[PDB]
């Protein structure tokens, strides 16, 4: 109730992240301002959108919308695509809200793989006058190198797409990647620095610093990948660069070695990501095969319940057809009318009881008769009234004819053709 | 040649049988009561096949068995319906016509008549009256057809022989000065029983009026020891004349012989009154429907075939409940597809149009302030008078144009 | 009568291809012997299998079982996996049955693509003397180049995963490649020549000619993909090779022509799979992206149907709860009881009419209200009685609670627990 639930088309807000208190003068260090995260639902399209709220920030210049348009034109599987950004005032302060979709179960790189201080303990520990023994070639907790390779593949593809679009992520930080499921990655906070550090000082040409931002992206990527290799952010420090290099030498392949060399030790040039494409080599296939096998599992699983929306909409039609008051007067639904069979059919389906008078309910029997009716099998079934005054044996196909005709009549009456 | 009791059944308790008719295509028999409820039965085991109310008011007066279905006759309707109860067609007759008599001339043409002075010839497949023939003597309740002439029994006590094509009256017999109870035609002989008017009034005539079709004249009437309300030629060996009295006393006689009291047997001498009667085409089964709704079968064979060429009669299997695997309703995670599902290629029965298949948001609106104020809580129910500003289950959603 | 019912552990054998007549002395052109195809079912693990029967063979040397073991350890996505091999005499002749794991819906290269003779009529039946003018820029039958690049990716990955195990597929051919679905590929008839043409000529070393076999595999792959490019098997002919090259040059990509040149032209070296990798380039990621989009489709469909099934459970309860003669005695079914409200809810579900009173048939109202019901949403619902006297405001949570209690009490009574 403290937060105004309604914002334009958005409703039913719920806080997602640990909310920074309104008295928290400490701005988030990732962007230099106070940020909060929530989820809402759009009334324009009935689609859910997570929202990111800034504090105390003012939309000064309008030129950024060109880049925001590029953000909206940019879509990718492993990116949390930018859909919209806007100003709000219903809150305690004028704020800027970024509306993305929500992906439940997203978990950051720290929370998934960097939540243990013991992973950092190797770098943080200092051997105080103690001989440094050989490092365990099987470091406890070491990830399969394939996972590292997969993460590299995803981030590299993201960088490729963004540079092809001619934009800069400037968000290469494990804090802004969510591992949906097991391997699927999601880069986060797209355009937030684009608006926060947006300036007009660059002679009304924002494209001046794009190459610098790209090189910063790649250097940050090298540091992140090294931290991934060390399963510890403490390795990316300049003091531990050589320790990280020797750990890479001890544990992982020359491919990863050359990677970190090529990146950490800059080539004093506008390095092209294409230059690193062959380096991954044959591991690409292992990745793609893994994906394909995941597909092969789920597609298989699909066939288990293909018929259920079918059969639900079946009983939906049943409910919208039976127990219609407007028909209780029509003699065509009386015991002398042709449609009394429908009433008797419903009574056999639901109202059938045991010989001892106990209620007789059997979902399997229900389903089986449903299957017979859906097939329209030439099997004949018997219909008995409550008092056994009148009994009729009829094939399922005539049931099909009667139900289709009655539903067609109801549709025509609903649509004004009667 | 001696018919004895095989089985007796109740079509309807306390409601008289108003007409009965063996099905000539199957080992079936159809019994209609005066109250409008009809039931078919299978075999000597008298087993009920189908049972339902054919019409709410009009009593049933004739049943006709066809290859494709069953024709039911009431006072103001003609219903052609499937053996399982599906209506084939329903030809409503004029209320001004006391519909009584059917005649299946062939597979598709039916002659319908009664106390009215006209007989309608109707084509069943078209469900249309194709001809209307006038009758100078209304009251034709018995109708029979042989290879030579149409035999019309009139309630005036006459029998008219008419040409099979032009229907014009060719020959006439004044069988009785009062009323006609029954008449039958076989080969070269016609036997009629009925009521005549004497000084004491209208009473049943014990002298059967027997006419020779060969020489076209009445022959010596056959005096009987009962009150003959029905006559029927049984051509087992000779043309035995099954003489039926409403009191239940029935008799065998010869169409030209002498009535022998030793040929007298009793169906229901005490109690029920014989109302309807028929003989199987095989001459092996006899049915009497009485005034209590009871139908009695006499057979000269222990297990006769109602027709020598009788096709199979299908029976419906009951639901096979125990064969399916049990599924716990409280268990919402079990795979429901364990139930066998036969497949058919045709379009799914209930498929929905595109316009009625589109989902949308349907957020329910809040309560009216009026309702909130006037709503009094009683336990868990909300008791608030209807505002009367909406329709019954009017759409709570504002439909987009 | 030519197909025995049970062969070893397999029964229900159904011929899958038009079987050669018994008078067809001509050995199959693809395998050099009499061939037959069947579909059978395992009696042990109850699984579908495809049976390829070869005629007139007896085992010569048993060493081939090592190769068969190699295939039994080979598990690749795009390969028809070989399950087992055995000897049978239930046939008129001692025959060999290959059991592979079974997939439906396979349409071969020719069946999907080369089935058009006019696609071959470009290479064949030309003017043969009339001045051949400029080639039509849109050659009929041009495939999506993304699709053909995906196909080459799958083919190359299959070849490499085979070669790393020290074997040769040697069966890659148009007629021997099926297309499960639309793009996913499957290569059939694996591990056959290992026994069919099994000889001790190579010094009892099956791997003696492995390099020859793999280079022939490369050559045949090149021919296959050239046919794929030309939509005409006449293209792979030596005399149409130049026309195939020129058409591919006019139409498709330079990387594609260069790959064709590498694969087909003998480069006097043991050509390596790694060698072709850089020339596909970004198309690698483009394929992976398309795959992830298909993933995001299928998972969505699952998320629909499973929920619809859980809803069906509800509707079933509704069906067994409405209008029973025993509930006619049950005070809860009456108006003073809660279950009359369920009745009323049914009325609100199916009996909706317009402002003019015309029947309103629409799935969306029903589905939304039932989602509110099963979720037990706190959103209220005003239920106005049939006799139009009272309006009751009840939460969907309360409606769900009462309805669940109704159904569970009814089921307990029917089972006799009550």
């Amino acid at each position: 109730p403290a937060v105004p639930t309604e914002v334009d088309s958005y409703h039913s807000l719920f806080p997602l992240e640990p909310l920074p208190p309104p008295n928290r003068i400490q701005k988030s260090s990732n962007f230099g301002y106070i940020t909060s995260c929530y989820k809402a639902v759009n009334s324009k399209d009935d689609l859910p959108y997570c929202l990111r709220r800034i504090h105390g920030f003012r939309l000064v210049n309008t030129k950024c919308m060109v880049l925001v348009d590029m953000w909206k034109k940019i879509q990718h599987s492993n990116i949390v695509t930018l859909r919209e950004v806007f100003t709000t005032k219903a809150f305690a302060e004028p704020s800027l809200v970024f509306a993305y979709d929500f992906h439940a179960g997203g978990e950051t790189m720290m929370s998934r793989h960097f939540n243990d201080p013991n992973a950092d303990a190797y770098f943080t520990k200092r051997k105080w006058g103690q001989h440094e023994g050989p490092l365990p070639r099987q470091h406890a907790g070491l990830l399969p190198e394939s996972l590292i390779w997969a993460y590299i593949v995803q981030l590299s593809s993201a960088l490729r797409t963004i540079h092809t679009a001619g934009l800069a992520c400037r968000v290469m930080d494990p804090t802004k990647i969510l591992i949906t499921g097991k391997t699927r990655l999601r880069v986060n906070c797209v355009g937030v620095f684009d608006v926060l550090t947006f300036d007009n000082s660059q002679n009304n040409n924002p494209l001046a610093l794009m190459a610098q931002y790209q090189q910063a992206d790649l250097i940050s990527l090298g540091k992140v990948v090294l931290a991934l290799a060390c399963n510890s952010l403490a390795g990316i420090q300049r003091e531990n660069l050589q320790k990280a290099m020797e750990l890479v030498t001890i544990n992982y392949s020359s491919d990863l070695k050359n990677l970190i060399l090529y990146l950490l030790t800059d080539q004093n040039r506008m390095r092209s990501v294409n230059d690193i494409m062959p380096m991954i080599g044959a591991r690409f296939y292992t990745q793609l095969d893994a994906a394909q096998m995941r597909n092969d599992v789920i597609e298989e699983d699909l066939a288990k319940e293909v018929q259920n929306g079918r059969l639900f909409r079946l009983l939906a039609k049943l409910g919208t057809i039976n127990e219609r008051p407007e028909f209780q007067k029509d003699p065509t639904w009386s015991e002398t009318g042709d449609r009394y069979l429908l009433k008797l059919f419903r009574d056999h389906l639901f109202h059938q009881v045991t010989e001892a008078g106990a209620p007789w309910i059997d979902l399997s029997h229900i389903i089986s008769c449903l299957n017979k009716l859906d097939a329209g099998v030439p099997e004949k079934i018997s219909l008995i009234s409550r008092d056994e005054k009148s009994v009729l044996v009829v094939t399922y196909s005539d049931l099909k004819r009667c139900f289709e005709n009655t539903f067609q009549e109801l549709i025509a009456a609903a649509n004004g053709q009667l | 040649g001696v018919y004895s009791e095989l089985h007796s059944v109740v079509a309807e308790v306390g409601v008289p049988v108003s007409v009965s008719h063996f099905d000539l295509h199957e080992e079936m028999l159809w019994v209609g009561s005066h109250g409008g409820h009809a039931t078919s039965f299978f075999g000597p085991a008298l087993e009920r096949y189908s049972s339902f109310q054919v019409n709410g008011s009009d009593d049933i007066r004739q049943i006709q068995s066809l290859e494709n279905g069953i024709l039911f006759l009431t006072k103001n309707n003609l219903k052609y319906m499937a053996r399982g109860g599906l209506i084939i067609f329903d030809y409503l007759l004029d209320e001004n016509e006391d519909m009584h008599s059917l005649l299946l001339t062939d597979s598709s043409t039916l002659l319908v008549g009664g106390l009215q002075n006209h007989i309608l010839e109707i084509d069943l497949n078209t469900v249309q009256e194709t001809q209307k023939y006038a009758v100078e003597t209304p009251g034709v309740t018995i109708m029979r057809q042989t290879n030579r002439f149409f035999f019309c029994g009139h309630t005036s006590g006459k029998v008219s022989l008419r040409d099979l094509r032009t229907f014009k009256v060719e020959h006439e017999f004044d069988a009785f000065s009062g009323s006609l109870s029954d008449f039958d035609v076989h080969g070269n002989l016609l036997a009629a029983c009925g009521f005549s008017s004497r000084l004491t009034g209208l009473a049943c005539d014990r002298f059967l009026k027997v006419y020779d079709l060969r020489m076209m004249r009445a022959i010596t009437p056959l005096q009987v020891h009962v009150d003959p309300a029905f006559l029927r030629f049984i051509p087992t060996y000779t043309s035995r004349l099954a003489i039926i009295s409403q009191s239940g006393q029935c008799q065998f006689c010869e169409p030209t012989g002498l009535a022998n009291p030793a040929d007298i047997f009793h169906v229901n001498p005490v109690g029920p009154l014989l109302m309807t009667f028929d003989v199987s085409a095989s001459k092996q089964a006899l049915a009497f429907g009485d005034s209590e709704g009871c139908v009695h079968l006499w057979t000269d064979s222990p297990e006769p075939s109602f027709n020598p060429y009788s096709r199979e009669t299908e029976f419906a299997l009951p639901c096979l409940v125990d064969s399916l695997p049990p599924l716990d309703w409280s268990q919402d995670l079990l795979p429901l597809s364990l139930i066998p599902v036969p497949l058919t290629t045709d379009t799914l029965l209930s498929d929905w149009p595109a316009a009625n298949s589109a989902p949308a948001p349907r957020r329910a609106p809040p309560v009216d302030a009026e309702i909130l104020r006037t709503m009094k809580k009683v336990g868990f129910i909300g008791y608030a008078p209807n505002p009367r500003t909406r329709l019954r289950n009017q759409i709570p959603y504002r439909l987009k144009e």
